[PDB]
């Protein structure tokens, strides 16, 4: 699939207060329209939320892969 | 700072599920709570 | 099909060496017995390849997520 | 942090890659440099 150019983003609406032990992994794609956009999919198998680049676990999460 | 430069990408899709856990709300930064879990 | 969980990492190895234009998207993991694990697929069907998440521009790139 | 403890990473199904480019350094924190391309 050829990547063409438009501004869009992969998720327009962002889930926000959903729980950072009930997700298994996050995707990030940082589309120009988008701060930064992240998709993650529920433990199990459950729906796929994306979340805000600026959640508190998003915030402790980026971080932590980053400096601890 | 390369990690702000944009990198073609379209033609891509996530299906939008739902907008339910607040879904629009932002940082408080740091901790929110001391310890008051209990 | 149920869910027969186990331990494990994704990706075995890490590059820290990927070109941050050649990628689309980055995919993000806690894993059991590793640090951080992402991993990304580049433009096209060269390969998918592990991201280190020591790598500078991933460095810079959770950095700015993080708020821009 | 909040999230130390680790998530059910498990279920992936994808072609395993190795040593590609580089595969083995650390980072330099922020910037090699805080821009010199000029």
């Amino acid at each position: 699939k050829p990547v063409s150019l438009s501004y869009r983003c992969p998720c327009r609406f962002f889930e926000s207060h959903v729980a950072r032990a009930n997700v298994k992994h996050l995707k990030i794609l940082n589309t120009p329209n988008c701060a930064c956009q992240i998709v993650a999919r529920l433990k199990n198998n459950n729906r796929q939320v994306c979340i805000d680049p600026k959640l508190k676990w998003i915030q402790e999460y980026l971080e932590k892969c980053l400096n601890k | 700072m390369e990690g702000i430069s944009i990198y073609t990408s379209d033609n891509y899709t996530e299906e939008m599920g739902s907008g339910d856990y607040d879904s629009m709300k932002e940082p408080a930064f740091r901790e929110e709570n001391a310890n008051f879990n209990k």
